[PDB]
């Protein structure tokens, strides 16, 4: 609840300060680039991050598209899996929040094929 | 001395965990590079 009203919080002040902008789109967006690309964080680090793309808008969001792939692949552990054995097959986080994950990587996705 | 930390070294480099993030690493690099 707190990273869903955070980052509610964080869409309000990329638009009360429009003057700001290429002063704190970019920042933020490169702490969101830059906390999110490791492997070494726990769950609610990449959920926030998620959720801090999701209220950003356009092609940032296509700026996150190459990288994802390798992400998945490393923090999902799909060495060389055939998509079948899912449900019981991962190995840091637990089921619910890998679901969680699957599920609000795709509520960014939305916004890049609507247009 | 150095062989213990050459060791050492290999210890902490060795595995599929280390060069997946390098890999993520550098393409935040060179994404963060090329952001503009």
């Amino acid at each position: 609840a707190l990273r869903d009203f955070a980052a509610s919080l964080l869409d309000y002040v990329l638009k009360k300060f429009p003057q700001a902008y290429k002063s704190l789109k970019p920042r933020v967006t490169r702490t969101l680039l830059k906390t999110f690309l490791d492997i070494n964080r726990v769950f609610g680090t990449y959920y926030g991050c998620l959720k801090g793309v999701s209220v950003l808008e356009g092609e940032s969001i296509r700026f996150f598209l190459g990288n994802l792939n390798n992400w998945a692949r490393l923090v999902f552990n799909e060495s060389g899996i055939t998509l079948d054995n899912i449900e019981e097959h991962l190995t840091k986080f637990t089921k619910e929040e890998t679901q969680i994950l699957v599920d609000t990587v795709i509520s960014a996705l939305l916004v890049l094929k609507k247009d | 001395l150095f062989k213990l930390d050459l060791e050492d070294l290999k210890q902490q480099i060795s595995g599929t965990r280390f060069i997946g993030n390098l890999s993520l690493k550098i393409r935040y690099v060179l994404w963060q590079c090329a952001i503009d």
